[PDB]
This record gives C-alpha cells, structure tokens and sequence, in this order.
C-alpha cells in the first residue's frame, strides 16, 4: 500500500467520524498514519470538508446565537460568510474558532427575502429544536433566484458515551408563481458505552410552494419545512416500533417455549 | 498550523483485545 | 504503541454500517497490524455450504487459516489445505459435542439461523468460539440480522471460565417515511466465572449456561439501547 493511498484511507476516516467525535478520530488516524507531512499535505481538505458537511455551529465574539459552517458560507481564504449578521470571519478548521468578524456586503435582490425566511425560520428553530441553530443564503445560481436554509442541531455527551446531530438543508428555486423545494434531511446518532451503535438515516423531499410576498413566503416555506420534518421524526418513531415489536422480537426468542432456561444435562442426551 | 492543538482521544476501553488468541495461521494473501 | 490501541478506537466511532470496508482500509494503513486487527476486530459473520455433509456453517477469523475456512461439520477445509490447522482428537471430539449441543440452544432461542462451534488447544485448557447467524424474514419491510460471536477460554475438577460476547444488530428499512434508515452495531460484554466440572457438569454444560446467561443478558440490553437510549437521544434532538 502507497503512502498516496494510506493518505486517502486516512482523510477518509477523518470525514467519517461521528457527531462530536471529530478530535478523537483525527488522533487515531493520525498516530496510525505516524507521518504528519504526508497528513498535513494529503488530508488537509478533510477538516473543512466535515466541517462543513457536519453544519457545524460556531461562536462569534459579539454576536448573539451561532453561525453554521456550510459550503454556501465559504468564502474562500479560510473566511466565511455570516449572512444574517452581514459579515465575514476567518475560521480555523481544526481549532473549530471563528475570529477577526468584519463587514461584508451582503447586498442583493434576494435581500429582503433571505431576511423574512431567516427570521421566520430563526422562531421556527427555536420552537422546534431544543439546540437549534440555523443560518439562511440568498444566492443566484444558474440565475435563478434560490433561498438556501440550514438547520443544524446536537447533544454531545461523550461522557455518557454518545452523541447526536440532525441537519437539514432546505432549497427554494423561486419561479412565480411558484417556487421549487428541495430538501435532505439527516439524523446520525453514536451510543459506545462497551461498543459501538449508530443510527444513520436520511430522507430526501421534493416539492413546490406558492410564491407571493416576501413575508407570505416565508410563512408558506416554514410551514413546509415544519410538515416535513415533523412527518420524518413520525416516520423515524414509527419505524423503532416496528423494529422493537416485530423484528427484533422474531429475531431471538426471549425462552425458549419450555419458559425456562435450557437444562444442558439433558441436551448432551 | 499545529497538530498537538488537537486534543485528545484518551482511548475507551477494549474488551475484544484480551480474548484468547489462535496463534501461528496464515494471512490471507 | 499504541496503533493497535487507536485501531481498535477507530473502529469503535467508524460507522458499523461500513464494518467490514473500515476493516480492510485499516489493514491498509497500517499493513503490520494485520494479523492482530483480524483476530480483535469482529465482523458479521458470512454463510457457507458444507458441500459433504449438506450443512452450513458459519465463517470468521477464528476458522480461517490462510484464504480457507474450516468445516465444524466436516472438519475439512475449503478451498482445502494440505496442512491447514487442526484441533487434536480430544478437543475435535468435544467440538462435535459442542457443535451438536449449540445447534439445539439456537433451534431452541433463534428457532432457524446458523450455528458454529470451533475449539481450539490453550497452555493450560482450551478456548472456543460459538457463533450464531440468525436473518429476518423481512416483515413490514424491515431487514434485520443477528450476529453472536462467544469467544470463551477455558482455564483446566474445577475450572475458570473466562467469555468475552459480542452480538452485533442490524435493522434496516427504506420505506418512503422516513427515506433511508439504519439502525445497527454491536454490544459486547465480558464474565468470568469458576465453576465445579464433573459428569453432571461437563465442560460443554458450564460454557452453555454462561453463553445462555450472557445472551439472555444481552438481547435485554440491544433492546434497551436500541430502542430506548438511541430514541431518546433523537427525540431530544429534537
């Protein structure tokens, strides 16, 4: 094996790890990879990619609730954008720090839109999640006018040895009188006390929305968005039912029909 | 940018590691 | 070092869904380890056919010996090996009784699946491994399967046992709910234990009550976790 495809396997591994386990991955794999240069030059793109596939939240000195780190926010140059605080800051991938905010121009026609989603969504995540946070993008791509919003929420306790995270993305291609949703939706979850069991699931949501006021909008996109998750979460409730009253039930019997534990003298019979 | 930053997996416990081992077979190729 | 300690870390944040590709690319990067990571790493267990005797039989790292996997049944190799290793008569002559013993405990708890048993010489006793492959039938449109892997060591009137159990679970579904959903992994737990060995209680009597206690033990824990721990984790996600 190469050291170009030890490298490859190593910042794999980093993009896999669980919700808030990032740190101890990264040790492992760097200890049995046991060659910084070839890590440093060869994995450096995995602690922004998971970062940002991970939605994580960060802290900006001076501005009240978090930013999430997404692809839509980079910036390029180590910077990323805080829409709804209308500002840039540098962020360190591995420290996981934002700093030196400064004032972006966040000028557009998508403006005042990204602002009414925002704030709408900003009460819907408060509502709706007990860690919430959530971070809007009003960009035009393929000149088409789209509303991009992010939630992120997680429970770290890796003391009681698990972890949680759900992010969901949420994608409105304006056209009126309509406009076009789409979604993906993901929950992990890490229990390891003596072992080690996750919950990996994700749903993805295709449909379209009336288009009207800005702020009409945005009540009609948060009320999608509000039906949608709360159906999945449904579905994922209804699903560990069904695993625990029937499949795992068929699956190993609790007794045998006896209802008494195996008497072994007599199975040597 | 420094890598002893980034602290720290204190390892869990292994409870596979211990078990009693079959010595001396081939690898696969 | 060390690289086994963090090896085995590794493998316990990796996603069990990719267990078995975790393993190999960690084979891969870190090559010397291999023989260690094959013996310490459990993974789920795969079916094969014992063409002569019309029995399956189940493979893992402790039946193998280079690319063969050695028959409980028929105690033979396959693909067949001039010198593959194996157990001495006395132990080859228990196995066959543990082999026929623990096919009835898996009719009796898992009522179908798979069963193996295969022993192996220690200084001073023996060890053994006991395995369980159970699938679902595939009800209301979830695919579940049961791995139990008991590797037990014997330390030989009386004798110490020593059971290190691992039972892996895997639930999966991908109805329309809900999109894709996977729930699984593996528990594993370790017991310790002297007990008396005399006709009434052989050798194969005393690792029975002990794999028994263990599974029981188990399963009551994989529904706990899996049903209610990792639930409320996601309920409070929210």
């Amino acid at each position: 094996v190469s050291d170009e495809e030890k490298v490859r396997i190593a910042a794999k591994f980093i993009t896999h790890a669980p919700p808030g386990e990032f740190n101890e991955v990264f040790n492992d794999v760097r200890l049995l990879l046991n060659n910084d240069n070839l890590l440093r030059e060869g994995a450096a793109h995995a602690f922004a990619q998971y970062n940002m596939d991970q939605f994580t939240p960060v802290k900006i000195e001076g501005y009240d609730d978090q930013v999430l780190i997404t692809e839509h926010g980079d910036l390029g140059n180590g910077r990323f954008l805080d829409p709804r605080n209308k500002i840039s800051f540098k962020f360190d991938h591995l420290r996981k720090e934002a700093s030196d905010p400064q004032p972006e121009d966040t000028e557009s026609a998508l403006k005042q839109w990204r602002d009414a989603c925002d704030s709408a969504l900003r009460a819907y995540v408060k509502d709706h999640y007990p860690n919430g946070f959530c971070t809007v993008y009003g960009k035009s791509i393929d000149g088409q006018q789209t509303i991009i919003a992010c939630i992120e929420s997680h429970q770290f306790q890796p003391k009681n040895f698990w972890n949680g995270r759900w992010r969901s993305e949420w994608k409105f291609t304006i056209t009126p009188p309509t406009a076009q949703v789409a979604a993906v939706l993901k929950i992990q979850v890490h229990y390891y006390e003596d072992g080690n069991v996750q919950l990996v699931s994700h749903k993805d949501i295709q449909d379209s929305v009336q288009v009207s006021s800005d702020v009409q909008t945005a009540k009609e996109f948060i009320k999608i968005i509000e039906n949608a998750e709360n159906e999945y979460q449904t579905a994922i409730s209804e699903n560990y039912q069904t695993m625990s009253d029937t499949t795992f039930k068929a699956l190993r019997r609790q007794l045998p029909v006896t209802r008494t534990k195996i008497d072994w003298n007599k199975i040597l019979s | 940018v420094n890598f002893d930053d980034i602290a720290s997996s204190e390892n869990l416990l292994h409870l596979t590691a211990n078990r009693p081992k079959m010595p001396g077979r081939r690898l696969p190729g | 070092d060390q690289q086994l300690d963090c090896a085995l870390d590794l493998m316990r944040r990796l996603p069990p869904q990719q267990i078995e590709k975790n393993l190999s690319d960690l084979i891969d990067l870190v090559p010397s380890l291999c023989e260690d990571l094959l013996s310490s790493v459990d993974q789920p267990l795969k079916i094969a056919r014992d063409k002569v005797v019309g029995k399956d039989y189940l493979l893992c790292d402790y039946n193998r010996d280079g690319d063969s996997y050695r028959s409980p049944w028929s105690n033979k190799y396959d693909p067949p090996l001039e010198d593959g290793a194996m157990p001495s008569a006395r132990l080859r002559k228990l196995e066959v009784e543990a082999n026929n013993a623990f096919d009835q405990y898996r009719d009796l708890y898992f009522e179908g699946g798979v069963s193996s048993v295969y022993l192996w010489d220690l200084d001073h006793g023996f060890a053994g491994v006991i395995l369980i492959k159970k699938a679902g039938d595939g009800s209301k449109k979830i695919k579940g399967c049961w791995d139990s892997i008991h590797v037990v060591e014997v330390q030989e009137r009386t004798a110490h046992y020593k059971l290190t159990s691992t039972v892996m679970l895997w639930l999966q579904t991908n109805k329309t709910g809900s999109g894709t959903m996977n729930l699984g992994g593996s528990l594993t737990r370790q017991m310790e234990k002297d007990e008396t060995v005399s006709d009434s209680s052989p050798h194969i009597a005393n690792i029975g009550r002990l794999v028994e206690d263990m599974e029981n033990k188990i399963r009551s824990t994989l529904n706990e976790i899996y049903f209610g721990k990792t639930k409320d984790i996601v309920n409070g996600l929210r």
